[PDB]
């Protein structure tokens, strides 16, 4: 007896979508949230990157770009 | 801890997800700022210039 008998051998089939594809299907079929208890902190992280930090390093650098190209043709 | 397959997955989401926003948000203030206006020339002279984005 296999470890599962609902259909053929797991829950929907897991064999069929699990050895098919490990490395990159398995990674693929994280199409969002909601999955595991791990997807809250990960979309934490995606918005703790994007904070467009520096944010005082590149508002000065566009300023004075501005101020550069704004003054005078160069 | 031995596949990096998960930074390309990071980097799918980055490419996919706020990829879209950030071409959405980026397009328009730099063309804001493209005249601020705030620098007058302050010179005798009637060459008469518009933006850096002429040059």
């Amino acid at each position: 007896c296999p470890e599962e008998i609902r259909d053929q051998l797991l829950d929907f089939h897991e064999d069929l979508m699990t050895h098919c594809g490990i490395e990159l299907d398995e990674d693929g079929s994280l199409d969002g949230s909601n999955d595991l208890t791990i997807r809250g902190r990960l979309l934490d992280l995606v918005e703790k990157v994007t904070y467009l930090k520096k944010s005082s390093l590149q508002q000065l650098i566009s300023e004075t770009m501005v101020r550069w190209a704004q003054e005078s043709v160069i | 801890p031995r596949h990096r397959a998960v930074n390309l997955f990071l980097q799918g989401y980055e490419k996919s997800w706020i990829e879209t926003e950030e071409h959405y948000f980026e397009d328009k203030l730099i063309e804001d700022l493209a005249k601020p206006g705030a620098e007058l020339p302050e010179e005798d002279e009637a060459m008469k210039r518009v933006d850096p984005l002429h040059q």
